[PDB]
């Protein structure tokens, strides 16, 4: 039911239903996408040299 | 239109309802000049030089809308949908800084602190120390009092144990559980609790001899012994357990 | 009507006696007509007609045939409700064991037959043959014979050898067992078997045997042979929609039993081979087990649903069972609910009932009043009229509604102020309107709570509503008598805004004739609401014979305080409204109005406070804005300063000067100190504004900033949330308990960026999860405390004891955390309290110490008051009215019949839910005050150099002023370096003791020469050669690496004369040798001149939460129990390290059997020649509570718990009167163990109810014989609730099967006498207004 | 489920019970007959109490009531129809006509 | 109490309890010991300038932290 | 929802703990009027008689 | 009636007050009586407390009046 | 004696996991019916035989009733089914 730092970009830290199952039901973040394997992948723009 | 309690704001630290309220005062500030200009049928040199000014405010916003390349029947169409108020996009961790509200409030002729001086409706003398007004987006939630009000004098009962039914749709009663019984024994309400386990709940003889007694105008119960307990008595005696009632 | 409920075992003849026939077919109904069958499961010949006064056949369907039995189908013409109560029987073709009497864990059949459970479960499932009265053919009765052994032992023996298997065997064992013959032979061998396990098993079996003879049950009744079926209306077959049906699972279990019994009937009709009939009998026995309790044998069989079936045990036991879910928690007619709104036009005694709800709830009342006035003739005409809701039924309903309370109740009913009665005022709409003062008594806000409203029908319940449950009759919190109707947030902003001055307001310095002139000036707009004026004030004082002496003066007030003075009643002075009037000030003002004037003017005053507070808070215009968070200008500098500091410590960790753990600790400390600095800067920036002036100069004043005006008044929230608005947010937590070291340097008047907002959600999500998990377990502790304290009701007016706890405030070190006026108020003086001159009685005896008496004894500076306590009450099954004290929800003395066990359970549970649901742990004496030192256990020696070191053990420090009361209370170490002498009053600012935990000396009593005899280095000491100065050290050893030649022997610290003559102990003819325990730093030499009190041998070196009040009441034994001194007398050691040391305290006049198995890892406080009395300290740490009760009195575990439980409540800040922990403790230790059985009728090893012991010992001393002594036992509150007297009560909170089997085999009775008993049974409680009914029924039994 | 851990036995209603509005209607009809039968004399009220089952557990037949008074069931049928027509009138059926569901 | 105010009390108890439990482990004022209490190594003077009262040296405390990382 | 000309002040306890004081113009302009379409069925089943 | 404070001090016990006022209200409602104190359009259980308030109904006064009602 | 050390360890720590019972079962018994009968035998003490490492508050919230006579007769059982291997009560298996 806690929020782990790997929730950034993938599931909403804010939006969970409060009450009996808080943190058990999540909400998918805005740009969050699923992987080929089934994990939650979120876009990052590539930084080059600078 | 709606008066709100300010004491909910400092403790529950949602200051974003005060910042939206000030952005609601700015957004309905723009809209009451676009409305006032259409009220007088102002020429579009008044409109295209105010609304382009309104659409270009604050520090280095990514939105660049140029009304110079706008058709003239599109501008009055754009001014028709702004005569209520110009909508403001505050992106989530990106949007309106506090100075850009006050600058947008200064495009109206509204006071840049957010608070105007409000007069009492009934007695006409003002509230002192001026009051925040503005336009909060208030919702109407799916908890109406048309779906939560429920009452029952005497409705249908349950077959298995003879208690009143459950739920608002089944014309049901209120559950008087463990915690409402201890809080009744904590008074001295003996007679109030006897009727909430005999007359108002399950004792089938004692509950129709009450409804006749109330229509007779006699508030005296002849309660007896509940129907939750004779069902309990037959279920221990359906084991090989001779539990029986003694005599006085 | 029945007066008692008796439980037993069902006779087979009695099971056939209840029956109205036999169920033979497992058919239920007809499948075509849905009709009951001829002899099926839902029979009609057995259980009755399906329709009221109508046969199954159809012939005698008339209501003229009532009572006759039809000749075609055999049904009796009766009501169809008679098949709710009619049983039948099933005569089983083979006997079958009751699984309640076998697979219970005491296993009454197994414990009865003197055979273990494996024996009987082997024989019952057809493995072993069993000898029943086997003659004299080389056998033992009650022996296992396995099949081959039975066969080859039947050889050479033509006797019929009497070996059965199955329940025939156990039934013939249980029948042939003579209980009383076995009782006499068991007592005969008990005459000659005083062992431990042998005598224990003999008396353990003989207890069940003596119960079984005195009960009247037969042991062959445990083996069932005829089976009772339930009535069909308790396992119904209801026809649902569309042809579908719905049955109970007992139908399937009874069908299984009828199937297996019919098939076994055929298999014994058919002379089948024995193996398939063995399997059939075992199957039928298993079916009886699955029917009576589906799962005690294993496994619980599932039908066409994959949950297990509900069986008969599962229909009485369980959370959903009838004992829990249907005997108390049950729906209720004349009830309804809707949401709550405010509507503050109300008074304190009215709720706003909607009009459709009052039309629905009050329907029979409306019908009676509507046809009595005769506006309808028929009740059908009344029904059609009020369905039409004509213009007259509102007049009839508002007539009905006038003085008729409605019980408004909100769902988490933690205490008794969750139910209060209100007079209903008809409003439109559909929401209940509810007076804003009682929102803090229901904990009910207006984000959408719904209050359930009930109607009291009877005049007794209307008067119970009006006289107890009216919201004006309950304005004091029953936990602690402070008012619970405290004005909460808008009222305190109005009362704070009107009464807080401004330096230059309009209308300054005027002189007004009174408050009328002040309101006339303010309402006309000539004066501001807060302008310092000189008002003329008529304040009344009843400082005479209830007089209300008036006095008029000229006060220096503001205008708004004068306007607020009009709503004050007479008895209050003006100085109570001449201030800021925050939240605590209105609490104290309403408290003063109550204590002075009583109940009704407090209600009128609280209503006028609420009206004036809402009105002047409205006229405040107290907004909140974005410029009401002034960010401190130094915040950038403190943030940059802390970033420079953590850059510096980041450098010195990169330089390897400190590690990463200390670097994390240092940056957490640096950022927290910077957060305190930023909060201090903004709180000093906010609370002082600059205003100008009467003379035009700069003048600071308290700011009118609305966020400060909300935080400072106590309207809503405090300066921590103002820190998170204007100042920085701070360091944010983690669900791991850790702290995220990158803090949040921003706030909520600025924004948070994406990283800080993702950081905040760990702590906020953990907080909301713990909130929403705590509310699913809100009143578990309230439940656990009403179980232990159900049947405690005030029954006596004054029992007349002389005992009680002697109450003294919590002076812990410096200040007093809670004074005497908090505790001794309301309690009854157990003795006469004398003045500090010890000459005159202050309060006589049996007195209710109200606030006048407590004001008197606090003016007289009294310190040691012996109250009358609940744990020392001389009455039985109750408390007296004086050993409790006063009511605290009313201010009067308590009434006869208040359920103080339930009230105290709620007053520990409902303030207890304000505690944290998870637990949390957190040189020279600082002499500040001056006065006289008092010491108990004071035996000190002089030193040569003028210093002192105390050689008595428990000489702890007590400082007294010239007032009698204690000033500085501390524990003096054993031989710390005192600059304190004896008794002489010293001034503050001079150290009394220079302690050092490296210093625990064995400082001498007399001066002399410490020569050493019986002293050998190598087998007693270590070779300690201090190179540090070059001193002769002899540092003694433990039992680790020395020899056994000097292990039991001790080295002598013998201080002798200048010649070498052995100086005596002053007082004792023993020598002067102070033999040493382990690890003593010794500097001595043989023959050195040392003085008295010389430093010979120095020895080297608060939890909170609701789980603590869980564990304090369950009375846990801690894993480090501070062992005590079990008996008075001087001490010696014992055997060295057989795992544990021993220690023989030897009484100088008594025997010394106690060489206690002391572990060597818990080091001694004491020396092994140091006299300690009983109840004295040996180990250091959490003292076990049972050891306080065994050694010290019952007032020492009473004082221990109610100071340790209140150390959890006062730690968080929750106040509670300590009556409430004392009635729980009084019900905790109502067990005594017997030690001298005497002429009293109890065994030696017997634990029984103490108040049955104290009345038998009352009466067996009332003859010419002498009575027992007893050792009190104390238990946990889940274990004290186990040993109740009732079995109807005990089966509602304990496991029903273990309760009902223990109740049945004892042939037990329940004279009801209890709150939970009669609530289930449907009678009045023996507590409240039904106490006199239990007098009226206990009058007719002594007739 | 997931309501109060409620089971399907909690929502099955009994229709074969007696609702207390109909029962007090039935009880007040018992007394409203007793006042209309207070407006009849000795013979005609008594046959109307024993042609139906009013405070007696029959409902005698036409000859059985005429068996008590030795009448050949014809005057008994008329005196029933006379008293029945006697109760047909307004301000004789002003309480009972309201007792019929209309 | 709106169900997110008891959340506020729980979260402030969490932060304050953890931060006080850290700040009690800073050992602010002490004695200048000059020698470590498990090695007898000379603790450098800049380290005592940082922490007054370090009875352990830098890397013996690092070993203590690494041993305490798990427990026991 | 709707854009509501809001104010922040106590106003006589009618917005006391969490409550909202609402104008009659909000009700007059019908800004919070909502339609709610309930289905209500009647089934003719086959009983026995 | 708002509070029963005068009534509970005029009897001395809060629960026997409920019983005595219940008995008096039963006599006034169905027993057939007249209100001793004039009823100012009060319900029957408020007249009972205003009869207890003026000392006119206690347990022994009600009992001796029951004796007198049996006397005829 | 190993199941006696299971009883002693459960009452010494206030809980039992599945790992501790499965490490303190004997070597001779195989199938899952009898071992969860043993779980019922140890479970109606009740020493709270559940799946994982239990929480922190729910040993002080969960209670131990009733000491000790049910545990006395359960010790009488559990120190005596350490000898025979063929004991089950199922009519299908038997
Ligand atoms: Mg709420
Ligand atoms: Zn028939
Ligand atoms: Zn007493
Ligand atoms: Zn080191």
């Amino acid at each position: 039911r806690d929020v782990h730092p790997t929730h950034y970009g993938r599931v909403c830290p804010i939006e969970t239903p409060e009450g009996p199952n808080i943190g058990l039901i999540n909400s998918l973040s805005v740009y969050a996408q699923t992987n080929e394997y089934g994990f939650l992948e979120t876009p990052y723009r590539k930084v080059t040299d600078g | 239109d709606i008066v709100l309690n300010p004491l909910g704001v400092p403790s529950r630290m949602n200051i974003g309802q005060i910042l939206e309220t000030h952005l609601g005062m700015a957004a309905k500030g723009i809209g009451d000049k676009i409305n006032a200009m259409l009220k007088q049928q102002q020429e579009v040199a008044k409109l295209r030089e105010f609304i382009q000014r309104a659409y270009d405010l604050g520090a280095d916003v990514r939105q660049k809308v140029d009304l110079s390349t706008f058709s003239d029947e599109e501008v009055m169409r754009l001014a028709e949908n702004l005569r209520k108020g110009m909508p403001i996009a505050t992106p989530v961790f990106d949007g309106a800084k506090e100075a850009e509200i006050k600058e947008l409030l200064k495009l109206g002729d509204l006071p840049t602190s957010g608070q105007i001086r409000l007069y009492d409706g009934r007695t006409g003398e003002q509230f002192e120390r001026p009051v925040t007004v503005g336009y909060m987006y208030m919702l109407k939630l799916n908890h109406l009092v048309d779906d939560k009000m429920h009452a029952r004098s005497t409705g249908s009962y349950s077959l298995v144990t003879q208690q009143p039914l459950g739920g608002k749709a089944q014309f049901g009663g209120q559950r008087f559980g463990e915690m409402e019984v201890w809080a009744l024994e904590a008074y001295g309400a003996a007679y109030t609790l006897q009727e909430m386990l005999t007359v108002k709940s399950d004792d089938v003889n004692g509950r129709t001899k009450m409804y006749k007694n109330i229509v007779d105008g006699n508030h005296q119960m002849e309660p007896g012994m509940p129907e939750s307990f004779n069902v309990l008595l037959k279920e221990i005696r359906s084991l090989g357990i001779n539990i029986e009632l003694e005599d006085e | 009507e029945f007066d008692a409920i008796k439980i037993a075992l069902a006779s087979p003849d009695m099971i056939r006696s209840w029956s109205f026939g036999e169920v033979k077919k497992p058919e239920t109904i007809n499948y075509r007509t849905f009709k009951p069958e001829r002899d099926g499961l839902f029979c009609a010949r057995i259980f009755g007609p399906v329709k009221d006064y109508e046969c199954l056949c159809g012939k005698y369907k008339r209501l003229k045939h009532r009572g006759v039995i039809c000749e075609k189908c055999g049904v009796e013409v009766t009501q169809t409700k008679v098949r709710r109560e009619r049983m039948g029987h099933i005569e089983l073709a083979s006997p079958t064991a009751h699984i309640w009497f076998l697979k219970s864990l005491p296993s009454r059949i197994g414990l009865l037959l003197d055979m273990p459970l494996r024996d009987i479960e082997r024989v019952l499932y057809f493995e072993s043959y069993v000898v029943i009265e086997g003659g004299m053919t080389n056998l033992e009765r009650q022996q296992i014979l396995t099949e081959e052994q039975y066969l080859d032992a039947l050889e050479e023996f033509g006797d019929e050898f009497d070996a059965k298997m199955g329940a025939e065997a156990i039934q013939a064992l249980l029948k042939s067992m003579d209980l009383e013959q076995e009782c006499e032979q068991l007592r005969e061998e008990l005459n000659e078997t005083n062992s431990e396990t042998k005598r224990k098993k003999l008396t353990k079996r003989i207890k069940l045997l003596e119960a079984f003879v005195q009960s009247g049950n037969k042991p062959e009744w445990m083996i069932l042979t005829v089976l009772p079926v339930l009535p069909p209306d308790l396992r119904p077959l209801v026809p649902l929609d569309g042809g579908r049906f719905a049955t109970s699972d007992l139908n399937d279990l009874y069908r299984r039993v009828i199937n297996r019994n019919n098939r076994l009937k055929r298999l014994l009709d058919l002379a089948a081979p024995d193996i398939i009939v063995r399997n059939e009998k075992r199957m039928l026995q298993e079916a009886v087990d699955a029917l009576l309790d589906n799962g005690r044998r294993g496994r619980a069989i599932t039908g066409s649903n994959k949950r297990p079936l509900k069986s008969l045990a599962d229909m009485i036991k369980g959370k959903q069972g009838r004992f829990r879910q249907n005997l108390l928690g049950k729906r209720v007619d004349y009830s309804g609910r809707s949401v709550i709104t405010v509507g503050p036009y109300l008074r304190l005694h009215q709720c706003g009932l909607p009009k459709k709800m009052a039309l629905e709830l009050f329907k029979p009342f409306i019908y009676g009043k509507l046809e009595l006035r005769g506006l309808a003739t028929t009740i059908k005409a009344a029904k059609k009229m009020v369905e039409r809701e004509e213009a007259v039924v509102w007049d009839i309903l508002d007539e009905v509604i006038r003085e008729h309370p409605v019980l408004l109740n909100r769902a988490p009913t933690l205490h008794r102020l969750g139910i209060q009665a209100f007079e209903p005022v008809l409003i439109e709409g559909k929401a209940i309107q509810l007076h804003p003062l009682v929102c803090a008594a229901y904990n009910a806000d207006f984000d959408g709570d719904q209050m359930a409203v009930h109607v009291p029908l009877t005049l007794e319940a209307q008067l119970e509503a009006r006289a107890l449950m009216m919201s004006t009759n309950n304005i004091l919190s029953p936990a602690n008598g402070e008012p619970i109707i405290v004005p909460s947030q808008d009222v305190v902003l109005g009362l704070y805004y009107m009464t807080r001055d401004c330096v230059n307001a309009k209308g300054e310095g005027m002189v007004l004739t009174g408050p009328k002139e002040a309101e006339r000036l303010y309402r006309s707009g000539l004066a501001s609401l807060h302008a310092r004026v000189k008002v003329r004030i008529t304040e009344y004082e009843k400082d005479a014979n209830g007089e209300l002496v008036a006095k008029t003066s000229l006060k220096d007030t503001t205008v708004g305080r004068a306007i607020l003075w009009m709503i004050v009643p007479k008895g209050l002075p003006y100085s109570i409204v001449n201030q800021a009037l925050g939240k605590k000030a209105i609490s104290k003002m309403l408290n003063t109005c109550y204590r002075i004037l009583g109940l009704k003017p407090t209600v009128i005053f609280a209503d006028q406070i609420m009206y004036t507070g809402f009105a002047y808070a409205a006229r405040s215009g107290a907004s909140v804005g974005i410029d009401d968070m002034v960010i401190p200008e130094k915040k950038h500098e403190i943030i940059s300063e802390a970033e420079a500091e953590v850059a510096e410590i980041q450098e010195q960790f990169q330089s390897g000067l400190v590690t990463a753990g200390e670097r994390y600790n240092k940056v957490i400390d640096i950022w927290a100190a910077a957060n305190d600095r930023v909060s201090k800067a903004m709180m000093d920036n906010l609370q002082t504004e600059t205003v100008i002036n009467r003379d035009g100069q700069e003048e600071k004043q308290v700011s009118f900033n609305s966020i400060y005006m909300m935080a400072d008044s106590g309207a809503r929230g405090s300066a921590a949330q103002i820190r998170q608005l204007a100042g920085m947010r701070g360091l944010m937590a983690k669900p791991d308990g850790s702290i995220i070291e990158t803090p949040i340097t921003a706030n909520f008047r600025e924004g948070l960026n994406v990283l800080q907002y993702f950081i905040s959600t760990h702590g906020a999500r953990k907080g909301l999860a713990d909130t929403a998990l705590k509310t699913a377990n809100s009143g578990y502790l309230t439940r656990r405390l009403v179980d232990v304290a159900q049947d405690l009701v005030v029954t006596e007016d004054d029992c007349g004891t002389h005992e009680g706890i002697m109450m003294t405030p919590v002076i812990e070190g410096g200040d007093v955390k809670e004074p005497l006026r908090d505790r001794v108020l309301g309690r009854v003086t157990a003795e006469d309290v004398l003045k500090p001159g010890t000459a005159d009685i202050l309060v006589p005896r049996n007195t209710l110490l109200h606030e006048q008496w407590c004001d008197l004894l606090e003016e007289n500076s009294v310190d040691a008051v012996k109250v009358r306590s609940v744990v020392s009450c001389d009455t039985d099954f109750g408390v007296c009215a004086h050993c409790y004290g006063r009511d605290l929800a009313r201010g009067h003395i308590i009434n006869k019949g208040e359920a103080i066990g339930v009230i105290a359970a709620q007053s520990i549970g409902e303030p207890g839910t304000q505690l944290t649901m998870r637990t949390f742990h957190i040189s020279s004496i600082q002499v500040k005050n001056k006065g006289s030192i008092k010491l108990s256990n004071v035996k000190s020696v002089v030193n040569s150099s003028g210093k002192l070191v105390i050689t008595s053990r428990n000489t702890e420090l007590k400082l007294i002023d010239e007032f009698g009361r204690t000033k500085e209370s501390y524990k003096v170490p054993y031989g710390a370096v005192l600059a304190k002498g004896d008794g002489e009053q010293v001034a503050g600012g001079e150290t009394v003791a220079n302690w050092d935990p490296h210093t625990m000396p064995v400082i001498t009593e007399v001066s002399g020469f410490v020569r050493f005899t019986d002293m050998i280095d190598g087998q007693t000491i270590t070779r300690q050669t201090d190179e540090l100065t070059g001193l002769s050290s002899l540092v003694v050893l433990d039992s680790a690496e020395r020899t056994a030649g000097g292990k039991d022997l001790r080295p002598a610290l013998k201080i002798v004369d200048a010649q070498g003559n052995d100086v005596l102990i002053p007082g004792t003819d023993m020598p002067a040798q102070y033999f040493l325990p382990g690890k003593a730093i010794v500097q001595l030499e043989d023959g050195v001149q040392i003085s008295s009190g010389d430093t010979l041998a120095r020895i080297p070196q608060i939890t909170g939460g609701l789980p603590r009040v869980a564990d304090l009441f369950e009375a846990r034994r801690p894993k480090e129990p501070a062992i005590l001194a079990e008996i008075s007398g001087i001490v010696s050691f014992g055997k060295e390290t057989k795992g544990k040391r021993r220690l023989v305290i030897t009484p100088v006049d008594g025997s010394d059997p106690y060489e206690e198995m002391i572990p060597k890892w818990r080091q001694l406080n004491v020396f092994e020649g140091e006299r300690v009395e009983r109840g004295d300290v040996i180990s250091d740490g959490p003292e076990a509570p049972h050891d306080i009760l065994r050694l010290r009195g019952v007032h020492a575990v009473t004082r221990y718990i109610v100071n340790e439980v209140q150390d959890v409540y006062r730690l968080q800040g929750v106040k509670i009167n300590d009556k409430h922990i004392e009635v729980i403790v009084r019900q905790m230790l109502r067990k005594a163990t017997i030690v001298n059985a005497g002429s009293s009728d109890f065994l030696e090893g017997e634990q029984v109810e103490y108040s049955r012991v104290k009345i038998a010992n009352r009466e067996l001393e009332a003859n010419g014989k002498v009575g027992a002594t007893y050792s009190r036992d104390l238990l946990g509150i889940t274990k004290a609730s186990l040993a109740t007297e009732s079995f109807i009560s005990a089966a509602s909170f304990q496991e029903t099967t273990r309760v009902l089997t223990e109740a049945a085999v004892a042939g037990k009775r329940d004279e009801l006498r209890g709150l939970k008993e009669n609530v289930i049974v449907g009678r009045l409680i023996p507590a409240g207004t039904g106490y006199a009914y239990h007098q009226d029924r206990m009058r007719r039994r002594a007739a | 489920g997931d309501d109060e851990d409620s089971h399907l036995g909690d929502f099955i209603e009994d229709t074969t019970l007696e609702l207390p509005l109909d029962s007090a209607t039935t009880e007040s009809l018992r007394a409203a007959t007793h006042d209309v039968l207070a407006g009849l004399t000795a013979r005609e009220a008594k046959v109307l109490r024993m042609r139906f089952g009013i405070d007696m557990n029959t409902d005698y037949t036409l000859e059985e009531v005429g068996k008590q008074f030795d009448v050949t069931r014809e005057r008994i049928r008329q005196i029933e129809a006379k008293a029945l027509r006697k109760l047909r009138h307004p301000s004789r059926s002003e309480v009972l006509r309201s007792f019929l569901d209309d | 109490s709106d169900e997110a105010d008891e959340a506020y009390s729980v979260t402030e108890q969490l932060t304050m309890t953890g931060i006080n439990r850290i700040r009690q482990k800073i050992n602010a004022h002490g004695i200048p010991v000059y020698l470590c209490e498990a090695c007898g190594n000379p603790i450098p003077e800049a380290r005592r300038k940082i922490f007054p009262g370090v009875t352990l040296c830098v890397e013996c405390q690092a070993y203590q932290e690494r041993q305490r990382k798990h427990y026991a | 929802g709707q854009n509501m000309r809001v104010a922040f002040m106590p106003w006589n306890g009618y917005n006391f703990e969490d409550s909202i004081l609402v104008s009659e113009r909000v009700v007059q302009e019908d800004r919070f009027t909502t339609i709610h379409i309930q289905e209500l069925a009647c089934v003719s089943r086959d009983t026995k008689l | 009636r708002v509070t029963v404070q005068d009534a509970v001090e005029k009897i001395g016990n809060r629960f026997d007050l409920v019983l005595v006022a219940a008995r008096r209200a039963r006599q006034m409602q169905v027993g057939g009586k007249d209100p001793l104190v004039p009823e100012e359009n009060d319900k029957t259980t408020v007249i009972a407390l205003r009869e207890i308030e003026e000392g006119l109904i206690n347990n022994q006064i009600l009992d001796v009046r029951e004796r007198q009602e049996q006397q005829e | 004696s190993q199941l006696k050390l299971l009883v002693t360890r459960g009452k010494e720590q206030g809980y039992l996991t599945y790992a501790e019972v499965n490490d303190h079962l004997p070597e001779d018994i195989v199938d899952s019916d009898q071992i969860e009968d043993i779980i019922q035998m140890i479970n109606d003490m009740g020493i709270q035989v559940m799946e994982e490492a239990p929480d922190a508050d729910d040993l002080m919230l969960a209670e131990n009733t009733a000491d000790e006579d049910a545990a006395e007769a359960a010790a009488q059982v559990l120190s005596s089914v350490e000898s025979e291997i063929g004991r089950t009560t199922d009519p299908v298996r038997m």
